């Protein structure tokens, strides 16, 4: 299953999906969380 | 008659004071840890 928007996972095979750093988003899955681009901001952590 | 003897010189002004200077900045900040650790991949059952 693909790990909810708001988390990642850098490792194959890992039960838990860590959760974003503050101040970026995820969307459904991902390998790393990808910062806001530009003139954004998420403001909390494990934001989508 | 010779005219009388002019008096000394009178003594100069007091100086002011000197105000004191404001406290400096704090330094800056340090930059966060470079990265995460690399994760574990994960292994075995957990099974019953």
């Amino acid at each position: 299953k693909p790990c909810q928007p708001g988390r990642y996972q850098n490792s194959i095979g890992q039960r838990v999906c860590k959760p974003c750093d503050m101040g970026t988003y995820s969307r459904y899955g991902g390998e790393l969380c990808t910062k806001c681009p530009a003139g954004t901001v998420a403001s909390k952590t494990g934001s989508s | 008659p010779p005219p009388t003897s002019p008096p000394p010189s009178p003594p100069p002004s007091p100086p002011p004071p000197r105000p004191p200077p404001p406290p400096p900045p704090p330094p800056s900040p340090p930059p966060p840890n470079r990265s995460p650790p690399p994760p574990p991949p994960a292994s075995s059952a957990i099974n019953p």
